[PDB]
């Protein structure tokens, strides 16, 4: 087409979606990871994770307001990945990299799994 | 704004 | 912080939100612009427009599944702006620029209003 | 990936 494009638009949209999340505005699901609860927008979760895309395109699961993750999932790992979904920034540290990579494999976040594998390879 |  | 950042994340999220819109997945509002209807996600509309941010943060309006816009709003102008919200690309043409600018002023999309004003100034 |  003959369109013009605003370079910062996608980043500005994501920043505003994170502001809605902070202020608990129009959050429509609670993700339970053992004793912890995380509120989020189903659309953002689906746009970032192959697992959430599969869950919320299912005719029965799309209607649930609570999703319980596998008990092996670490809540800190999930928290770091949820922050990544809403900000593009990943708080990857020596003390959390194994939990983050395991969580990203479960959530089907291929780009995160890729950077974790590279950081682990560099340490070996 | 840019030409994409 | 000591975060790493994935450059293409925000653009990839927006591309996936537009794919959900195309496939009518988890759309939760219909915007009516005279005889036309447009389905969208309330969160994307709020992240892009000062008018939708004000509507969906209102305790009564946040619950509506249908929003009727002012009859003076042109449906083509709205369609072009909705496509911009989900893609960052604005289909601005000599034949639609006045309707697009009027619609962006009504929706409170300051960056769009800014580029329309500049393109109009260049023609004078 | 980059250092922001
Ligand atoms: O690593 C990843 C990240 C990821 C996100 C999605 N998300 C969606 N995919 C499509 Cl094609 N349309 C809409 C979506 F919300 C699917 C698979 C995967 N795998
Ligand atoms: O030209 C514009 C575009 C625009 C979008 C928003 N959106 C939100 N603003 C905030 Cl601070 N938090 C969450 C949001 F969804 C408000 C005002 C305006 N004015
Ligand atoms: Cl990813
Ligand atoms: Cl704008």
């Amino acid at each position: 087409d003959s369109c013009i494009q605003f370079t910062r638009h996608a980043s500005d949209v994501l920043l505003n979606l994170n502001r809605l999340r902070s202020r608990d505005i129009l959050t429509d699901v609670v993700i339970v990871v053992s004793r912890e609860q995380f509120r989020a927008h189903k659309t953002v979760l689906m746009a970032c994770s192959g697992l959430f895309y599969s869950i919320f395109t299912d005719q029965l699961k799309c209607n649930l307001s609570v999703i319980n993750l596998d008990p092996e999932i670490n809540p800190e790992g999930f928290c770091i990945l949820l922050d990544f979904m809403y900000t593009s920034r990943l708080n990857l540290r020596e003390g959390n990299i194994m939990a983050v990579m395991a969580t990203a494999m479960y959530l089907q976040m291929e780009h995160v799994v890729d950077t974790c594998r590279k950081f682990i390879k560099a340490s070996e | 704004w840019v030409i994409p």
